[PDB]
Formats: C-alpha cells, structure tokens, sequence
RNA sequence: AGGACCGAACCGACUAAUGUUGAAAAAUUAGCGGAUGACUUGUGGCUGGGGGUGAAAGGCCAAUCAAACCGGGAGAUAGCU
RNA sequence: GCUCGCCGGAAGACCAAGGGUUCCUGUCCAACGUUAAUCGGGGCAGGGUGAGUCGACCCCUAAGGCGAGGCCGAAAGGCGUAGUCGAUGGGAAACAGGUUAAUAUUCCUGUACUUGGUGUUACUGCGAAGGGGGGACGGAGAAGGCUAUGUUGGCCGGGCGACGGUUGUCCCGGUUUAAGCGUGUAGGCUGGUUUUCCAGGCAAAUCCGGAAAAUCAAGGCUGAGGCGUGAUGACGAGGCACUACGGUGCUGAAGCAACAAAUGCCCUGCUUCCAGGAAAAGCCUCUAAGCAUCAGGUAACAUCAAAUCGUACCCCAAACCGACACAGGUGGUCAGGUAGAGAAUACCAAGGCGCUUGAGAGAACUCGGGUGAAGGAACUAGGCAAAAUGGUGCCGUAACUUCGGGAGAAGGCACGCUGAUAUGUAGGUGAGGUCCCUCGCGGAUGGAGCUGAAAUCAGUCGAAGAUACCAGCUGGCUGCAACUGUUUAUUAAAAACACAGCACUGUGCAAACACGAAAGUGGACGUAUACGGUGUGACGCCUGCCCGGUGCCGGAAGGUUAAU
C-alpha cells in the first residue's frame, strides 16, 4: 500500500465507557475511520502510525441517528467504528 | 381485514424503481415530465 | 387388464382403470430425459389461445425417436415403459452398438423382441422401411409424410394406417379417420399397430381425476352473459340462436379445413 | 384403497344476536361447512381497459367496474335546475 | 416489596418479511398518551450493532426478463438466436461456557474446522466451453431402530416445620455438559475381481454403454444412534469473605440408573399406487487441441489469506398492513407438567401480563348470562332463538340399495373408589450369572429390577361416578340437484356453475381454432383411442313425429350478376 493513503483513513478515537472497557480489559482501541477504509487498510495504518502491533481488526458501521433543529428533519452523517486488537506487548499512547 | 398494500422491497424497486423506469421509452417520459416539475425525488430508491 | 373398482366412495363408483401388469415400475433411463414446462395454454403474449388447459401433474419428456433411422443394426426390447406425454405406451431399446433409444410400443411387443429397421429388414411387427418395400394391404403405424422427417401419423394407442394402393411414387393410405391420402412411397412406416388399445375404454369416474390430466373446467356458453359469448344470457334457459364458437363462426357442421396446398394429396374426405 | 368417515391447527362463511356518528368503511361472540385434496399457504413471475381473467355472479383487476385509474381534448355539451 | 387474578400450541421464546433507532442510560412534562402522569414506543443530550465458519454478496440454474447479430413491423416498436440476468430451489467450513446498562454462534476462555495462495519434500501424465457418472427430485402407506425429552428411583445438599400428626415407605432443591476427533452398530443398497473385443457416447478416449470368457465368494457403498475422547475442563445447590445493598471475589457436593417416548432422526430409505413425479454448477472420472526433465497432479509439514455489506430493537405486534397506542389482517421455527385419543379441553410450569379514565350508587330500560311452579309450540311467516342430545366398551338395529351402504340407524346396558384373584396379573423392557464365539456395539440361555392395561369376584360412599371443561338431537313423507366441489370480496351459497359420462360437429399436421397489421407463439415438442367447439349432465329405463321456416352440408345443368 502508499503510505499517502493511510495518513487518510484514521479520522478520530472514539471515547466512550465501551471503548475504556475493552481498552483496559482486552487491550483494544476503539477507532472513526473513513467509511470506505477495509480491515488491510486499518491494520496497516495502525501498524504504521503509530507503529505497535495490531493483531486483528473489526469493524462496523453506524448509522447517524435522525434529528430535528426548528423544526426541520435532518440526518446525522453515516461512519464506520473500528475494535482494534493490539498484541499484548503494547501499552497505550494517547497523543 | 387483509388491506390493499402489502410491502415488499423487491417488488417494489422492480416495478417502480429508477432501473425499471428507464428501460423504456415511456419510463423515461416519466422521469422527464417528473425532472421538469422539478420534484426531490423522481422514483421510489430506498 | 381393465378393470372396475368396488364403489367404496361415490367418487370410486364408475372409476374404470385400465392395469397393464407388464409395465415397468421405476425410474425411466435417465440419459433419455428432458425438462418441460407446462404452458397453461397461453402463447408467448401470456393471453390464453386455448382454454381448459393447466393445473396437471408434472411430467418430464421422454425422448422418443420417431426417424428411426439407425438402420441394418439389430435391437432388442430391454422394457415397457409409461409415457406421460402420451397415450400409448414406449419400449426401451437396445441396438447392438450399445446405444439405447425410447419407440413407440406396437403390439405384439413384449420385453426380448428383436426388432429392426433399414430397407433389407424383414417383415414382421415393430420393424420400420421406406413403404415401396412394404406389401400393398399391410397395415402400419409412425409413419411419415416427407422422407427423413420422422412419423406423424398414427402415433395414439391403437391407431393404424392401411396401405390401400402403391402407384408409381406415391402409396396411397386409408387413414385411420378414413380418409385416403397420398404420401410419397419413400417415407418409412412402422409394421404392426399402436399398443395399449383399450386406453380408450378407461373411465375418469370424477372432475378430480380430469384435473390431473392438465384440464380445467369448461363454461357452457349459454350460461354466462350476452357479453361474453354469443349464445349469451335468456331469462332462465333461454338459447334462440344457431349454435357458434365463442368468436361467432357457426358450429356444428360448418367445414373449416381450408388449405389449397395440400389438396392435390388428399383423395376423398372422412365421412 | 378413497375428490371415504369423526375431528383441532388451517381454509371458509350457514344461522342468530350485538354492532349500524362501530372496537372494525364488512367485525365480534355463540353455534356451522370442508379439513389427503377439483385442498391450503409462502416467496418470485405472467396476462392491461374496444383489454385481461372468470367451476360464469356481469363477478374480479388496489376499500372505485354494463368498460379501471391518472394527464390531456376541455371552459366537452346541458332547450335542464 | 407483599398477596390476589389472566395467558400458557401463548397473551411465551427465535427468525424471515416490513419498519428504521422505536434499543440502553441520564434528563425534562408544554404538545403528544382518549384522565393524572414523577411514567412512556413523547421531547433534548449522550451511548449502542465487533464474524474465514450466521445471512447477503459470490458459484449454478427455474419460471420469467433483457437480448449482439438475425426475422418482422408506417415511426415508436414486436418476437427471438448466441448470450446475459433472475431464488422461493442446488453450492466449502464452529461448538460449549463467560461477559455488557444495551452486541455476541461475531467479544473473551477452551476446543476445533474449511477453502484458497506460496513453499518444501516424495511421487507422478497433466490439459475443456467437448464425453460420461453424480448432483437429481411424486403421493400414499407401513413399522422397526433410536434420540430430543420426560417420570420414578439411587445419589448429594439442606429440612423437622406458625395448627392435630411428621427421624420416615417423610419434605424441598440439584443431579448439566456441545461441535469436533476416534470407533463402526440397528438398518438400506449393490455380486465382486481380472482379461479380450465392439464404436454406439457429433472428434478422441484406458471413462460410460455392449458383447465374450476367466475366476471368487466376500466385496464394496451407505448409515441413525451407542461407546470412547472432547473434559484433572467447564457448568453446578450452596457456602465463606466483603458491599455504594445495585453486586464483587473465593470456594464448590453429587453429577448415576431404570422406564416411557415423539410429529424429530435412520429415511432423498423400505412397500405400494398412478396422476409417473425441476434445471444447472460445485463434485468424480475420460480424453481433443495441447505441453512434456517445463507445466501440472497427489500426500505430509511449514507458511500466509479469507475481502465487503447486514448484525441494535419490534415482529400471534402500542414498532408491519389497516388515517388512531384500532377487539381486524401477517409466513416460517421451538413444543414442560397432571388429566386426556389428542397440538381439543381444564388447571399449572419456564416466561409474560392485569388489556392508560377512575370512584360511588345498586331505578326504568338495553346488552351478556344463571334459575323457574303448573303447562309444553298453545309462540311465530317458520320451534327463529333457547333448551335437550353428547363419551368408551358391549348388545342391538328397518324400508330401500348402485350391495359399498343406509348405520353412530333407532334402543339399551356397565362405568367412582378400596381389597382380593396377583403385597402389581396379562403383556412390555431386560440387569446380574452360566455357556458359545468367525471375540464383539456379537449369539443363546437367563430371569433381578422396572413398567403396566383389562377383567372378574367381594366390599363402600353419594341424590347423582362418561359427576367439571369437553362432547351427535332423532324419526317418518316429499320437491330439486347424482355425488366432493365452485359462486355474486361488502344484503343472494341455492334448485345456479362445474362435474364423470353421453352426443353432435370441426380438424391429415405448416391441423382447425386462438393471440398477433406482420414475424412469430399457444394448440403440442401432441397426431383422429388426438385436438378444438356446442349442447346435455352420474347410474337405471329410454330418447317418439315433422325439412314447410331460418341455418348448415352436397350439387352443378340452366336464369341472374362484380371488377375487367
């Protein structure tokens, strides 16, 4: 793969009471990734980027939910989660 | 008792969807008379 | 064996069935199978061209050889079988080569015939030959009317085709609507008759058993409405009218064969 | 063996009452007919209005049918109100 | 929180469809919710859907669709060939346990499995859009083998109990464990193996089919479940510690046996019938073009890959279709107990609910019921509705009949409990033992335990023992229609329609006829014992007269007549 690429696909973590569970837990981080990005794409990236050991990559994709600003109906835009597994050797870095 | 609509998707899209309009000369005098009202949507797509 | 049942419900009562013992009972042979759809007597514009027709049990086509144009090369009769797409009944053959083909069962025939088909073959009962080398008066079955076509003509179960004349190059036939015909003497025929004469005598007994054969019900014009038939509505039974199809040509006597073509052939009408 | 019998699901609609600005633009409750077959039902397909389809009642074709629906001719015509 | 009540072949649990965030938490109460609402499927904010093995995708086709050229048609367009799409069908593979406020066959623990790519090694004739097998197929029936599952006993933990009695033949609870892997059983199918020839399988074939010897009797294919492993593991009543009283952590007994038993599996089997019961690819093999120490194939080990999309929640419904939080409508799957023929019914379990206005009063009248003296259809268009009948066994049963029926005709008799025959019988299952063995999931003997009808005799209670729910009213005469069916969705279910059968008539195959300005298609891959049309309508007895009228069929002599 280009590296060009990858410095696209990893939007964002994603901070919630799920994500610190698995992160403590299973050492797993939990990730906003651009919806088209695929599970070579994120291994990679992870791989690369911040340069630690992914084992598996999972994903899924949330529906942004429906809302109403004055009235009007509006539509949150889709995206894709990611549970990142990380080889146990590794120990977190926020940056 | 057992009413007049009972939906399906599948029917539904190839009955009246874009595809299906299109594979004819008056579907597509459809979708150029609704293009001209200037309608949100001219078919029924998802 | 024909046979009636013993009325144990009154759809049972009249019920005649006809029980051929020496039929095979299993599989066909496989290799000789087709797929078929039934039509519902609807043309490739779905409209129905001919009513009655749906429902029925499925059936598979067996393919039967109506050339039989394997010639000068032996076969024997390895079984009976039951054509569904049929009234007669067909035989499973064996030509000496290895090849296996479904005829039509004459009578006579039965599981070890030896049969055979060419122009030398000799002459008895299930064997084929262009006519001009079959005896005058003889009579025979799947028969041709254009050389290397295939039979036609008295294909159903006991039907038959005397041979009445043979002039020059044309055999002339009684056929078995009794009606002489003209056919070219190097059209091959089929020693014999169709078997399983006594299809005919076989009774229904009820609606239901008509239903299976592929028929469906058939309204009576005059008892529906002036709209959709000519012989149309009355007060109570009410008819007034000469009797006519469903698209006003007039019925019962009317002569509909037209065709100029195929005149110089035909000598004299059935009666 | 059976368009066999008794009988639930299932399919249907014989009577009675209630309902009739309904709980429901065709139901409910209590009984009633078929229920291994000409049965019943799921998914998909086909037939289009001077046409379909009809075990035929002019029934049925989107709660509209002795000729559907929508847009047009069109401000049809109306010795009638 | 506690009692009460309803559903339980559902008012429970899981899907597909359809919906699209309704899911879970916090927070709010204007509007929405037929009342209040602190509550909600309402408002606002946040969270939530984790897959090589579940689906979709994908591979393969059905009906049907589109359809290069092609045929046809004023134009648009119609039909169809090669193709290419189209699932409701065929196609590789994962299980148990743990966990969230909300996902889990996806996360975690364990234990596996499949298909591909590269690699090595050993061996090696590999190659297809062509060939052949396979895939691959109906209804009905039968009943033998089992399992899910349940009941009792043993086992283990706890219990001696608000009121007489309860250290016992007593009470309560648990007694759970998968895919996989090894094994090869009840059963089903089929002779096997070797050699020579033949060209039928569009060309080729060592494969298929055909023929001929030779030879052997066991051989192969299939197969539920059991047993073993999986598993010193998990789960496990409970107990011991702490607790924000919501839970967290540790510890953890027994974990077997007999019997009954499916509608599930063996079984796409077996027996029988006629109405004679999809296609194609993966899959196995044969070779043609070809390629030959290359390539490619086979096996073991290593190694990599398995993409993407769906996954929340509702689905017998307050979330789908009905304008509503609507007494309606919606396919598939699971199927506990006692009674029972039963998936009916009545009462309960697991589990879910009390149907989103109450509170009084206890008139007329209406609705839904219960009971009734004496009479018993006198009511009324009409016994409309109500009542009554109602079960199992045995006895009994008419005219008439197409010999099957009618018939459940009608009518009647016994029916509870307890004891004995027998401290539980007839049967059903079949342990221990002994013998045999081509030694095993074997055979015979064997009868412990376990289960368990029916009857007879004796006793006993009650007005009543088919005590409830449940569950035929019957008979006599006659119209019409033979019969089962079908019909006016939403005032008509019939005597109407269909019907098996009967008759007429048309039609020689490029069939009549029908749909198409035409091409074409149906009729039919049928062929006069076939096909269409009309009438009649089982069966039984029969179907009489009339050709003047209209019609149809035959005739050509004359008379008459169109274009030219």
């Amino acid at each position: 793969i280009r590296e060009e690429r990858l410095l696209k696909v990893l939007r964002a973590p994603h901070v919630s009471e799920k994500a610190s569970t698995a992160m403590e837990k299973s050492n797993t981080i939990v990730l906003k990734v651009a919806k088209d990005a695929t599970k070579a794409e994120i291994k990679a990236a992870v791989q690369k980027l911040f340069e630690v050991e992914v084992e598996v990559v999972n994903t899924l994709v949330v529906k942004g939910k429906v809302k109403r600003h004055g009235q009007r109906i509006g539509r949150r835009s889709d995206w894709k989660k990611a549970y990142v597994t990380l080889k146990e050797g590794q120990n977190l870095d926020f940056v | 008792m057992k009413r007049t609509f009972q939906p399906s998707v599948l029917k539904r899209n190839r009955s009246h969807g874009f595809r299906a309009r299109m594979a004819t000369k008056n579907g597509r005098q459809v979708l150029a008379r609704r293009r001209a009202k200037g309608r949100a949507r001219l078919t029924v797509s998802k | 064996a024909v046979v009636k049942c013993k009325p144990t419900s009154p759809g049972r009562r009249h019920v005649v069935k006809v029980v051929n013992p020496e039929l095979h009972k299993g599989k066909p042979f496989a290799p000789l199978l087709e797929k078929n759809s039934k039509s519902g007597g609807r043309n490739n514009n779905g409209r129905i061209t001919t009513r009655h027709i749906g429902g029925g049990h499925k059936q598979a086509y067996r393919i039967v050889d109506f050339k039989r144009n394997k010639d000068g090369i032996p076969a024997v009769v390895e079984r009976l079988e039951y054509d569904p797409n049929r009234s007669a009944n067909i035989a499973l053959v064996l030509y000496k080569d290895g090849e296996r083909r479904y005829i039509l069962a004459p009578k006579g025939l039965k599981a070890g015939d030896q049969i055979q088909s060419g122009v030398d073959a000799a002459i008895k009962p299930g064997n084929t030959l262009p006519m001009r080398n079959i005896p005058v008066g003889s009579t025979v079955h799947n028969v041709e009317m254009k050389p290397g076509k295939g039979g036609q003509l008295a294909r159903s179960a006991g039907t038959y085709v005397q041979i009445v004349a043979r002039d020059g190059a044309y055999v002339t036939l009684r056929l078995r609507s009794g009606e002489m015909r003209k056919v070219e003497a190097d059209c091959r025929a089929t020693l014999g008759e169709v078997g399983n004469a006594e299809h005919m005598l076989r009774v229904l007994g009820k609606a239901g058993a008509a239903r299976w054969r592929g028929v469906r019900p058939t309204v009576r014009g005059t008892a529906m409405n002036p709209v959709d038939h000519p012989h149309g509505g009355g007060e109570g039974r009410n008819f007034g009218k000469h009797p006519v199809t469903p698209w006003g040509v007039q019925t019962k006597g009317k002569k509909t064969r037209s065709n100029k073509r195929t005149d110089k052939f035909i000598v004299r009408r059935r009666s």
